[PDB]
């Protein structure tokens, strides 16, 4: 299946 | 590293994983 | 991995995931050797044919995983790239000679009992290890077949293969750069990577210290598992200097 939400933090 | 290549939960702890066993077997 | 097993938890703490920002999505595995550098195939991050060409901003690195696709809270590592290194040599053009990368991570990941570098070979492990029927492990969240996806990092220990036989099972040419591996079609086992484990690491434990050492990086194949085919590896040995040279200046 698809992937799991990660932080915010990561993405910025 | 200086301790490169040792698991914790592994070599550190003398312990042996389910087919490490098989490598090292085939190192004549 | 095609004909693995679930690996046991801290198994390849040095296991690490090349992951894409948007879409989220798993691109290749890759490998911890310090606190700050990750080692995979250039391949992963470059590759014309298939419009490929990532920039640090395009991914993360997460270390420290087991399941594929769960967010592993006070368990792995997220990371950002800091700058990525390519052989300046790679030929993607033809055989993928120099299939080989560096990654700086923003900044250093501490370890735990899930997160621990693998060593790099000597000459000496190198040459006492890289011998044709001596076995060496496989990890990776790719594909279980080629053509789904597991619930767990995979794990598959497999022959290396004389160079010969290599060459005979492809048109493609191969050069010292690489070293391929893989069963037989008469030794009665399967096994080999897949989509997804690519950039991975192919490790041995050396029987005179106990330390694993990566040898290879899953680097090429001509689909998974097929008889009478064999997976492609860079010779980390053989590229070494490359890597102290980058790491050294940079
Ligand atoms: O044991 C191995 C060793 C390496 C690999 C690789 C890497 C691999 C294999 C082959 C090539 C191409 N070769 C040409 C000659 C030498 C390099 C490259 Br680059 C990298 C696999 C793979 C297969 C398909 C894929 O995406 C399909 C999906 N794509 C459809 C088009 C774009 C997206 C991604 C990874 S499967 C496999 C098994
Ligand atoms: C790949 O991306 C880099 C950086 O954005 C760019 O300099 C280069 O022109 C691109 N294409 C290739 C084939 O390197
Ligand atoms: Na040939
Ligand atoms: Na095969």
């Amino acid at each position: 299946g698809d992937f799991e939400e990660i932080p915010e933090e990561y993405l910025q | 590293e200086a301790d490169c290549g040792l698991r914790p939960l592994f070599e550190k702890k003398s312990l042996e994983d389910k087919t490490e066993r098989e490598l090292l077997e085939s190192y004549i | 991995i095609v004909e693995g097993s679930d690996a046991e938890i801290g198994m390849s703490p040095w296991q690490v995931m090349l992951f894409r920002k948007s879409p989220q999505e798993l691109l290749c595995g890759a490998s911890l050797i310090s606190d700050r550098w990750v080692l995979t195939a250039a391949h992963c991050l470059l590759y014309p044919p298939w419009d490929k060409n990532f920039t640090e901003n395009d991914l993360l690195v997460r270390i420290g995983k087991h399941s594929r696709t769960r967010y592993e809270r006070n368990i792995e590592k997220i990371s950002m790239l800091e700058k990525i290194y390519i052989h300046p040599r790679y030929n993607w053009r033809e055989n993928l000679d120099r299939d080989i990368a560096l990654m700086k991570l923003k900044k250093p990941v501490a370890f735990s009992d899930y997160i621990h570098p693998v060593c790099l070979p000597d000459r000496e492990t190198a040459a006492s290890l890289l011998q044709a029927g001596y076995k060496g492990r496989v990890t990776g969240w790719g594909n279980l077949k080629e053509t789904g996806q597991p619930s767990v990092l995979q794990v598959v220990n497999l022959p290396i293969v004389e160079r010969p036989v290599c060459k005979d099972s492809t048109r493609i040419r191969i050069t010292d750069n690489m070293f391929c591996a893989g069963y037989k079609p008469d030794e009665g086992k399967r096994g080999d990577a897949c989509e997804g484990d690519s950039g991975g690491p192919f490790v041995m434990k050396s029987p005179f210290n106990n330390r694993w050492y990566q040898m290879g990086i899953v680097s090429w194949g001509e689909g998974c598992d097929r008889d009478g085919k064999y997976g492609f590896y860079t010779h980390v040995f053989r590229l070494k200097k490359w890597i102290q040279k980058v790491i050294d200046q940079f």
